[PDB]
């Protein structure tokens, strides 16, 4: 079956640089066992050396950012016409497993407090604007949280005072 | 407004490799109908490329292989020099591997041989070592993951000349330890040899294809 011929395999990342062409043979391609392979371009890139396990990847991102997770790390055996340590097939995968831990805390949202006396009216004559707070604090957040909502409201207030003139 | 065409085309070049597969390419020029005063051009592609095949691999050097397993620490014309101060040699293998079509031959000693004594099932004092560095979350993808460390009871190695003169060499050569002994120390918590505790791990992630993860997360 004919599959693209590449000329150089990248190690680290696994992509096929350096296109020869297509329309031969896998067995044509991997004469030089420096070359590397693509069938169909959707993906997976081979090397024409015999099969050996790749290296561990990075550890993914926690699974969570808060207390205990478990975080991946991957392993492809690549190659051609052969097998990886582990009676294994090139392409397969190994994966690692390990407990992971961003942060000790985690955050816990606070309660409000009862509300604030209403604020005296913005301005004296005319339309102003009427405002009263409350703190965030019963009981207060730990690590990173915040109350839900707003620490203040506002409201429209009328002095019934014309202003002079 | 002068119409130019390609001339002929130049010999082409041989295979540039020995083995396997190569590139050839042929060279022409717009010289013999000449382009003038910029009106229309040459069409087409003024280099051709073609693959040619050497039907012959290509070499290969071998590499090394991991070291294999320590042979029994023995000595000759004595039989079993167990649990005693009786010197011996063992002896590792390698095995070069994938040398193919006239590659490199692999580089090195492929035997390893050093002095030992031999505490094969020797009955040793021991201690209770502290708890070891927490493992991996297996098993990795499949049901319920579980970490797990452990103390276990490390033998008290008697106390043997690590540096021997050898008579048959005439070398003052240094000398390790081999073999699996059986600890003797007081129990921890029922248990005589080793006691270990499991933990499962969180939030455990599923195992998908490391370009379908990519396309995965990105996608939401
Ligand atoms: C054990 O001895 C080695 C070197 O001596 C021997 O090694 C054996 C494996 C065997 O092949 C035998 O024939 C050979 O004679 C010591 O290595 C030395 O270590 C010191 C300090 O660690 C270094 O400064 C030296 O460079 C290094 N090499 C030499 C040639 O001296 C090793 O330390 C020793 N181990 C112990 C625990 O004493
Ligand atoms: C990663 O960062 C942390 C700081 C949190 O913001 C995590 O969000 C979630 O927060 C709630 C608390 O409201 C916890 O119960 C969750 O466990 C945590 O996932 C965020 O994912
Ligand atoms: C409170 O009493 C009112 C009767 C006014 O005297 C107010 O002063 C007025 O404020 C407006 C804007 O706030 C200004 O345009 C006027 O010039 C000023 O007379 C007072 O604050
Ligand atoms: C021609 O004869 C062969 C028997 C090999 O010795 C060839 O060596 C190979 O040459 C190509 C480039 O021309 C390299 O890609 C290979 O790494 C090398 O083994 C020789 O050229
Ligand atoms: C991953 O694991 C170890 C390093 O952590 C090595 O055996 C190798 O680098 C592998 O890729
Ligand atoms: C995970 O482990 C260490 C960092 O904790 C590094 O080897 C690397 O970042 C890997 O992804
Ligand atoms: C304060 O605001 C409302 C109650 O008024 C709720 O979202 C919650 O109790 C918060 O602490
Ligand atoms: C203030 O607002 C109302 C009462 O006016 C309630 O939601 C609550 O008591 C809050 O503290
Ligand atoms: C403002 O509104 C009334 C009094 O006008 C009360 O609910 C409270 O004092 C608030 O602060
Ligand atoms: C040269 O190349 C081809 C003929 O080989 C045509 O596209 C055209 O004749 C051009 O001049
Ligand atoms: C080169 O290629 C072919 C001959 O191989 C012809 O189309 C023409 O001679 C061109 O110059
Ligand atoms: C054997 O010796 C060490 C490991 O004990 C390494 O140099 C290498 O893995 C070799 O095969
Ligand atoms: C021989 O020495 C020890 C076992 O005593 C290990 O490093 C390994 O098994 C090696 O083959
Ligand atoms: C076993 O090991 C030592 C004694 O040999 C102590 O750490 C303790 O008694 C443990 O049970
Ligand atoms: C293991 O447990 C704790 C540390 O987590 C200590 O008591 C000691 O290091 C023991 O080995
Ligand atoms: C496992 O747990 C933590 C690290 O996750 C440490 O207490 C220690 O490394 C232990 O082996």
């Amino acid at each position: 079956d004919p599959v693209l011929c590449f000329t150089q395999y990248e190690e680290s990342s696994g992509k096929c640089k350096g296109l020869l062409g297509g329309g031969v043979s896998v067995e044509d391609c991997c004469l030089n066992t420096a070359f590397a392979y693509q069938k169909r371009s959707g993906g997976l890139c081979q090397p024409c050396r015999s099969p050996r396990w790749s290296l561990w990847s990075t550890w993914a991102p926690c699974s969570v950012t808060c207390s205990e997770g478990s975080q991946l790390r991957y392993r492809r055996c690549v190659g051609w016409n052969g097998q990886c340590s582990g009676k294994v097939a090139p392409g397969t995968l190994e994966w690692q497993l390990q407990a992971c831990e961003d942060q000790q805390c985690c955050p816990e949202m606070g309660g409000w407090s009862g509300w604030g006396p209403w604020e005296p009216c913005s301005v004296t004559c005319s339309k102003g604007t009427r405002t009263r707070r409350r703190a965030c604090n019963h009981p207060a957040p730990k690590c990173g949280g915040h109350c839900p909502g707003q620490a203040q409201e506002s409201e429209a207030c009328d002095t019934q005072q014309v202003c002079p003139e | 407004g002068v119409a130019g065409g390609w001339g002929p085309w130049g010999p082409v070049s041989p295979c540039p490799v020995t083995c396997g597969l190569g590139q050839t390419m042929e060279q022409r020029t717009c010289n013999h109908p000449v382009p003038q005063h910029g009106g229309p051009f040459c069409a087409g592609d003024a280099t051709r490329t073609h693959i040619c095949n050497t039907a012959v691999p290509c070499p290969v050097d071998g590499e090394w292989d991991s070291w294999g397993e320590w042979s029994p620490c023995i000595r000759r014309n004595m039989k079993s020099i167990s649990c005693q101060e009786i010197p011996g040699q063992q002896s590792r293998g390698r095995t070069c591997r994938g040398r193919k079509f006239d590659g490199h031959r692999c580089a090195g000693q492929q035997q390893d041989i050093r002095h030992c004594y031999s505490i094969q099932h020797c009955p040793l004092k021991g201690s209770w070592s502290e708890w070891s560095t927490w493992g991996l979350c297996m098993p990795p993808c499949g049901p319920n993951p579980t970490r797990a460390r452990q103390r276990l009871c490390t033998p008290l190695l008697p106390k043997y000349p690590p540096t021997v003169s050898m008579v048959e060499g005439q070398g003052e050569k240094n000398v390790t330890f081999w073999g699996r002994p059986l600890p003797r120390c007081e129990e921890l918590q029922g248990q005589k040899l080793v006691v270990e505790e499991k933990r499962p791990c969180l939030h455990v992630p599923a195992c998908k294809d490391p370009e379908e993860e990519e396309l995965e997360n990105l996608y939401f």
